[PDB]
């Protein structure tokens, strides 16, 4: 999806 | 009475302008001297051994149509980081993602803000009260814009965009 995350981009 | 900072950026070898950018400094104190330290650098050396500070760093995911992302400055692809402070708790969630250009914080879940950021080019309703937002830009929206453009569905940029100089 659209996260903004730090070592695991999830969808 | 809010701190004032700015990223010089380069898109591949090409200065591309200044982006500056006020920090929620009165609502967000914590968030926002994290932020405002490591552009200037003043903390010095850290706990990752490297500087403190954004100078250097890049771009390392770039979404077209959502945001771009940096402050990565210890590993270069999202699973580094760290503030002046050494993990944060997120501290509130006044501001949300209302507007593209606003400044909110990356992280891996509740409580572990750091040094990653993202300026958002779209607002991103579906972000409130898990990023914590603290900032937003003055001057360079068009800088934004052609960072934004750098982007790819995989985050992947497809031109190296850096922080040449970062500081009040």
């Amino acid at each position: 999806x659209l996260l903004v995350t730090a070592g695991l981009v999830l969808a | 009475g809010n701190p004032v900072v700015y990223f010089d950026i380069s898109i591949g070898q090409t200065p591309a302008g200044r982006i500056t950018m006020e920090l929620f400094a009165d609502k967000v104190p914590i968030t926002a001297e994290n932020f405002r330290a490591l552009c200037t650098g003043e903390k010095g050396m850290g706990q990752s051994g490297k500087p403190l500070c954004y100078t250097g760093s890049f771009f390392h995911r770039i979404i077209p149509q959502f945001m771009i992302q940096g402050g990565d400055f210890t590993r270069g692809d999202g699973t580094g980081g760290e503030s002046i402070y050494g993990k944060f708790r997120d501290e509130n969630f006044v501001y949300t993602h209302d507007a593209p250009f606003l400044l909110s914080m990356a992280n891996a879940g509740p409580n572990t803000n750091g040094s990653q950021f993202f300026i958002t080019t779209v607002p991103c309703p579906w972000l409130d009260g898990k990023h914590v937002v603290f900032g937003k830009v003055l001057e360079g929206m068009e800088v934004v814009k052609s960072i934004e453009k750098c982007g790819s569905q995989n985050g992947k940029p497809t031109k190296s965009v850096c922080i040449t100089a970062s500081g009040v």
